[PDB]
């Protein structure tokens, strides 16, 4: 028995069903991630997502290191790479972790179709999400849950989670070391930024450092008083939540370097302990859920991501502006509130749910009426924690486009900063052309006193962008033009 | 040596200093835009989502049978 472990997600040695099964039977296997860095980047203002990904894969092959083997980062494509790999090695089976998403299923599928075709067995286990999520679907009469509501109704009457694998071996696998040919760095190494194409330099550490090790560390970090009281119990927003938390643990979520079952067998174990109590709110788990929700929402809709071609998506007649597409991208709308947000996003790779909803209101239903999957292909390139399900899933209900939930006033471009952050720390901090500038006036830099304008260095038009349109102004009429899309709504 | 381009949502606009630092949204009409969409949707409303029986009841169950976050003047802060 010689197998090949493929990565995609799941990038992690723990809780691994699928690299698990490769190596109970196998004399020698090795692991593999697939990538043509020649090709595999869209665009100069993705670095974030591949210098996460890229230290994911670094930090998988010093775990492998350990293990007296290396990871095998393999330039080609999932389709011109297996089958030569079959050939070469003469590998009995393949394993890799279930993807639920339609695109990746398609293609899952039709590498199944050569791996059979070329006698070559094959297991994919779902430990990507918490459930089997088709049996979600079955037990609804083969269809979607379309309301959080009846996703949680759904899960509450099945099993329970499937525990953490005690995914790793060592003396059962540290010795198949069989071939070791020392060409491997220069073959099979872990591609760097620039060729993946991006320059490095004056390049500073990533806020969101990638990798398993990372992801383990910050759940312990997660799961102590502090983190735990001001996440899970007094949760209260402040301008410092605004902030990357050392805890955060979304895009370790997302790249599979966390385990979602882990975080979910623990945040259970935490509770038990802390409230002695072994049956927790639903709700306790509400941030793994809603990424259930959305995996499943999606696996069976390959438009998904898109309002026309989408079954449960409403279509609105949304304008195109791409100038103001850009200048929202950018962080240039000339609302400081928003503006931040997006310069944050796009500096670091994060931003709070509330920015984001903020930042999503901005551009859809609120004040520009651009289409949300736009918002979705910004944030797809920018957001470490975006993905083709929870990414679109996410910016349909905030536009008021789809209806997994109640929906809730559009938040404003200069109070619900001022509420939420009064200082102006934030601001000040993504947006320095605005230091000078008094909190009082500081959301709102044109209907401040001329004055303040001159004497801060910055003056409106000239150095930091005049105010996109007047919120009360526009605002006023894309309300009415929502109610009309609802009111003429059958 | 290798140079990545921007994304599209960037080569698709004007994006100099004039757009960035100063472009404007126009400034309209209501029953103009408003009769606009009513065309557009009589075209749209095609796939519209439709649900079933067994479908239709669980969005009573989440929303009031929905102007309710929406029936208002302006959105909560400058009206
Ligand atoms: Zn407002």
């Amino acid at each position: 028995a010689s197998s090949v472990h493929w990565f995609r997600k799941g990038l992690r040695l723990h809780d691994n069903p699928a690299l698990l099964a490769a190596v109970r039977g196998a004399r020698c296997v090795r692991c593999v991630y697939i990538l043509d860095p020649w090709f595999a980047a869209s665009s100069s203002v993705g670095i974030n997502r591949w210098r996460f990904l890229l230290q994911s894969l670094e930090d998988l092959d010093t775990s492998l290191r350990k293990l007296n083997s290396r990871l095998f980062v393999v330039r080609g494509q999932p389709a011109d790479v297996f089958p030569r790999l079959f050939k070469e090695w003469g590998v009995t089976r393949l394993t890799f972790e279930y993807d639920s998403e339609p695109f990746g299923k398609e293609r899952d599928a039709a590498i199944m179709k050569m791996a059979k075709e070329a006698g070559v067995e094959v297991v994919t286990e779902n430990s990507h999400t918490l459930y089997d999520l088709d049996r979600i679907i079955e037990l609804n009469g083969q269809k979607p849950p379309l309301t959080y509501k009846r996703f949680q109704a759904l899960i509450s009457r099945m099993e329970l989670p499937k525990k953490p694998a005690v995914a790793v071996s060592s003396q059962q696998m540290e010795s198949c070391r069989a071939e070791i040919q020392e060409n491997h760095d220069d073959t099979y190494g872990v591609p760097s930024l620039e060729e993946l194409g991006f320059p490095t330099e004056g390049l500073g550490p990533a806020v969101w450092q990638g990798g398993e090790t990372e992801a383990l560390a910050r759940l312990d970090k997660h799961l102590e008083r502090k983190a735990w009281v001001a996440n899970y119990e007094r949760p209260r927003m402040n301008a410092n939540s605004l902030l990357a938390s050392p805890t955060g643990l979304s895009p370790y979520l997302r790249f599979g370097c966390l385990s979602c079952r882990l975080f979910y067998y623990r945040l259970w174990d935490l509770y038990k302990k802390v409230k002695r109590n072994s049956t927790p709110p639903l709700s306790l788990f509400g941030q793994l859920l809603w990424r259930e929700f959305f995996y499943t929402a999606a696996t069976n809709n390959p438009r998904f991501d898109r309002m026309e071609g989408n079954p449960i998506c409403i279509q609105i007649p949304w304008d195109r502006n791409p100038e103001a597409l850009a200048k929202w991208a950018e962080g240039k709308t000339g609302f400081p509130w928003i503006d931040a947000i997006m310069t944050q996003l796009r500096q670091e790779g994060w931003i709070h749910h509330l920015a984001r909803h903020a930042v999503a209101c901005f551009l859809t239903r609120g004040d520009l009426w651009v289409s949300w999957e736009s918002g979705v292909r910004v944030f797809d390139e920018l957001l470490l924690d975006a993905d083709f399900s929870v990414n679109a899933g996410s910016w349909m209900w905030l536009s008021c486009s789809a209806f997994f939930q109640q929906f809730f006033h559009c938040y404003c471009p200069v109070g619900f900063g001022r509420r939420t952050d009064p200082s102006g720390d934030y601001i000040r901090r993504y947006l320095p052309k605005l230091k000078g500038f008094p909190s009082r006036y500081i959301y709102e830099p044109w209907n401040a006193p001329e004055s303040v304008q001159k004497a801060a260095k910055c003056i409106i038009g000239v150095d930091y962008p005049r105010p996109i349109v007047n919120h009360a102004e526009t605002s006023r009429l894309n309300i009415e033009r929502m109610k009309q899309i609802y009111q003429q709504l059958s | 040596k290798y140079v990545l381009q921007d994304p599209i949502w960037l080569l698709m606009a004007n994006t100099d200093d004039s757009i960035m630092m100063t472009y404007q949204l126009p400034s309209r009409d209501l029953q103009a835009v408003l009769k606009e969409d009513q065309e557009k949707l009589k075209l749209l409303q095609r796939s519209q989502p439709r649900f079933t029986e067994g479908q239709r009841r669980e969005l009573r169950e989440v929303h009031p049978w929905l102007p309710t976050a929406i029936d208002v003047t302006g959105c909560v802060y400058c009206e």
